[PDB]
């Protein structure tokens, strides 16, 4: 549901609530919250 | 073992008794009695979903400790995961013990993956008769297609033709 | 060699053949008590050599008191065959060399007839007059081997460093704590060995076991519950409901907690 990505195989992953939080792909435990969509305003100052 | 079920951390009679020296017999007595303490409880107070914690095969929380007694990789432990759950559609191997279906699914996997492991050595290692062990890999020949997990096929890093025949 | 001494009973001549004075006719061998360095002391001292052979060869050259010690070709080649005995006392007093062996124990004024003495056949055996030290000739062809050993000494580390596990984690972490394997080991075992034992009692009739009793009163007057139940092989209950007839339990005397006979059948 929401979007991850592991530590240092830099996978991308979908997360449920009920699913455990670790890479499918590599195994490792740690992962990153990917990144927001919506537009960031910043000033240039 | 109650504790370790209900944090999904479940071990094995096997386990507790390697801990504690405890007959089998009232060990399972006790278990029985304490489930059902609890289970009062919980309908006294508070109620608690039980959502798979409780069950006795639990096959798939045996897998990863296995794997790693034996120091198989990830995508060997992924992939005994997966055989192990679709051993639970096997209507023939279903009866069987939870720690004879994780480790025959292991050998299977091993099997597959070409890991340098005896069969012998996986019974030393995870207590379980080679006998055993050997049966039910000669019992899931038959159905090599359902349990090896497809795109592991379709990627290539295994092949069906690398399993020993019967 | 366990002895008492302070003995006026005179038993030594008869618990000791070899007299316990100390032997003394030897104490005029002159010793020169020699100081060696390890290498000469371990093919010296150790006691799978020193068949009696010859080890070398004593030079003294009086023109300054010099003695020199030649060994022979027969030990080693790497170590020196020539050594200077340097005397670091020419003139040594109250040094005495003496013997210790085992005897022949087969076939104010107030005093006290015990002293825990231990004799022993002692022998003054030499008398040590020179005081000498070995040392390496500075111009052999082993010397700078010599050399090379004794920086050796302080080169070499006799302990090794600790082994390191090169074997995945997992593989070593299988042994330990929940594990499927059982304990094979068979060490303190106690608990296996005690109940593998079990004591089955049939009921014999109540003349047989009562007989039974009186013979085994008669054989010995006090009893205890244990001995007395290894020796009838039957129950608790029964046994009791036979004792408290025909028996009492002593509760304040010096043989409390037994079963003893009554006073009437005392007597029988
Ligand atoms: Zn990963």
């Amino acid at each position: 549901t929401l979007k991850y990505i592991c530590a240092e195989c830099s996978s991308k992953l979908s997360l449920s609530r009920t699913d455990a939080v670790r890479c499918k792909d590599c195994g490792h435990r740690i992962l990153l919250k990917a990144r927001t969509k919506r537009l960031v305003q910043f000033e240039a100052r | 073992l109650i504790g370790c079920r209900r944090a999904e951390v479940a071990r094995t009679f096997k386990e507790i008794q390697s801990l504690i020296h405890v007959k089998t017999k009232e060990f399972g007595k006790t278990l029985n009695i304490m489930k059902n303490i609890l289970r009062g409880k919980s309908e006294d107070g508070f109620l608690k979903i039980d959502t798979d914690n409780m069950s006795g095969a639990q096959n798939l929380t045996y897998i990863p400790r296995f794997c790693s007694h034996l120091g198989l990789p990830m995508q060997v432990t992924t992939s005994a995961e997966y055989t192990a759950k679709k051993c639970k559609e096997i209507k023939e191997i279903a009866g069987k013990s939870p720690i004879t279906i994780a480790v025959v699914s292991i050998y299977l996997n091993i099997l597959l993956f070409q890991i340098p492991i005896t069969a012998a050595k996986v019974g030393q290692t995870l207590q379980v008769t080679e006998g055993t062990i050997k049966s039910g890999y000669k019992i899931l020949y038959e159905h090599r297609d359902k349990l090896v997990d497809p795109q592991l096929i379709a990627n290539g890093v295994v092949s069906l033709d690398n399993l020993p025949g019967v | 060699e366990v002895f008492d001494g302070n003995d006026i009973e005179n038993n030594e001549t008869k618990v000791y053949e070899e007299s316990l004075d100390l032997d003394l006719e030897r104490s005029n061998r002159q010793v020169w008590l020699v100081r060696l360095p390890m290498f000469l002391a371990e093919k010296w001292r150790d006691r799978n050599n020193l068949h009696g052979q010859e080890l070398g060869k004593i030079r003294i050259n009086k023109d300054g008191s010099k003695i020199t010690l030649l060994l022979n070709e027969n030990d080693n080649d790497s170590i020196p065959h020539e050594y200077d005995l340097e005397l670091t006392k020419k003139v040594v007093e109250n040094e005495y060399v003496f013997t210790e062996q085992n005897l022949k124990k087969y076939q104010r004024d107030r005093y006290i007839p015990y002293v825990k003495t231990i004799p022993k056949k002692t022998a003054i055996v030499g008398t040590v007059c020179h005081e000498c030290q070995v040392m390496p000739s500075m111009n052999d062809p082993n010397y700078h081997k010599i050399v090379e050993q004794r920086r050796n000494i302080v080169k070499l580390n006799n302990k090794e460093r600790i082994t390191t596990l090169d074997e995945t984690v997992g593989v070593t972490m299988s042994h330990t704590g929940m594990s499927m394997r059982s304990d094979n080991s068979n060490f303190l075992k106690v608990g296996r060995e005690k109940a593998k034992s079990n004591i089955k009692s049939i009921r014999m009739p109540k003349k047989e076991i009562l007989d039974y009793l009186f013979k085994l009163f008669d054989e010995y007057d006090y009893w205890s519950l244990k001995g007395l139940k290894e020796r009838t092989r039957q129950p608790e209950a029964h046994l009791k409901e036979c004792l408290d007839k025909v028996a009492t339990l002593v509760k304040k005397g010096p043989y409390a907690f037994k079963y003893t006979l009554r006073p009437e059948y005392k007597k029988l």
